[PDB]
């Protein structure tokens, strides 16, 4: 299962 | 900042004339990811070739497997033809059943 | 033995040819099991291994929702990267990401990974502590400061120690017939004269899984590292891999050469020679 993005660059 | 593809042309199983097999063209080590690959039979493009999903190595360079079913014979010549931004002209690598 | 799970993202801008393409693939060891492509007619997280197909619609809908959101995030990150490198909106650029977890034979976390690149060069990496970052340049230091302020590492650590290893353990069990089976290489040496006084010996390894292998030539028991031609390990297309190693030898000296093969499917390393 993939993880979710937390913050942009 | 660009890396030219390495190219290997080979079969899934040891080649036996008249026995069905898969012809593989493995392109790797290249960057950026856009790349044009044709498999050729006696110089002509084979239709409906399939390819793997784009992935990449620990050094960020990309790799792809192109493949098609084929039945090798004594006289038929196979190759894969590759174009990439790093190449002035398409590179043709002939299938050598001992490589 | 030990196992890994990895997700690989590639986001590629293409000004004048639409929004950036986003492709994600997931692997367990050397076995791909999912894919997502934003250019597909109907983009979805889709199965690529038989043992993942049994996951239910909640799984597939959640993975698809995440991938669509991640594609949007990386489209935003490509625009941000232009500002960080003083680049124009005319050129094509690529962000790559790889992340995931390694477990030991007992299923416990061995180490976690979360590393990114811009245009094929290291950008930022989560350190092995899963708490601090290594930035490759002053642009990635801007990202580092943002991610330190937002405690991003804590959230990634929670994934890497938790859901990452839990799902990996589940996949290993559901795919135990293949993911937990090593296939040893089938090996042989071929001989090709080059001239009247030199010949090529080529040591072949075929049909093996996983891809990690060592093929070495020795001459009189001494490794021939600087004199060996070694091709990149290549996929056969049936989950297996192939590799060969070649040396050019003086005619009449072939029996002084031995090929050595190490692979996790072999109980012991193998020694082979040309058999005329």
């Amino acid at each position: 299962q993939a993880t979710q993005e937390v913050k942009n660059w | 900042m660009q890396r030219t593809p390495k190219i290997q042309v080979y079969s899934r199983h040891p080649a036996e004339n008249g026995k069905s097999n898969f012809l593989n063209c493995y392109v790797s080590g290249f960057h950026p990811s856009d790349i044009e690959v044709d498999l050729l039979k006696n110089g002509e493009r084979i239709e409906k070739v399939e390819h793997s999903d784009l992935s990449f190595s620990k050094d960020w360079s990309f790799y792809l497997l192109y493949y098609t079913e084929f039945t090798p014979t004594e006289k038929d010549e196979y190759a894969c033809r590759v174009n990439h931004v790093t190449l002035s002209q398409p590179k043709i690598v002939k299938w050598d059943r001992d490589m | 033995g030990s196992h890994s799970m990895r997700y690989f993202y590639t986001a590629m801008s293409r000004p004048g040819r639409g929004e950036p393409r986003f492709i994600a693939v997931g692997y367990v060891d050397d076995t791909q099991f999912v894919r997502f492509d934003s250019d597909a007619a109907s983009p979805r997280m889709a199965p690529r291994a038989p043992w993942i197909e049994q996951e239910g619609p909640e799984y597939w809908d959640g993975e698809t929702r995440n991938m669509k959101a991640s594609a949007q995030t990386y489209r935003e990150n490509l625009r941000i990267a232009l500002r960080y490198y003083n680049q124009s909106e005319a050129g094509s650029h690529i962000i790559q990401v790889m992340y995931g977890c390694d477990v030991g034979p007992d299923g416990r976390l061995l180490r976690g990974h979360d590393q990114s690149a811009y245009d094929g060069k290291d950008y930022i990496a989560l350190n092995e502590d899963l708490s601090s970052w290594t930035a490759a340049d002053t642009a990635a230091q801007i990202t580092q400061r943002k991610w330190e302020a937002a405690r991003v590492a804590e959230q990634l650590r929670a994934y890497l120690e938790g859901l990452c290893v839990e799902w990996l353990r589940r996949y290993l069990e559901n795919g135990k017939e293949t993911l937990q089976r090593a296939d040893p290489p089938k090996t042989h040496v071929t001989h090709h004269p080059i001239s009247d006084h030199e010949a090529t010996l080529r040591c072949w390894a075929l049909g093996f899984y996983p891809a990690e292998i060592t093929l070495t030539w020795q001459r009189d028991g001494e490794d021939q590292t600087q004199d060996t031609e070694l091709v990149e390990t290549r996929p056969a297309g049936d989950r297996t891999f192939q590799k060969w190693a070649a040396v050019v030898v003086p005619s009449g000296e072939e029996q002084r050469y031995t090929c050595h093969v190490q692979h996790e499917g072999l109980p012991k390393p193998l020694t082979l020679r040309w058999e005329p």
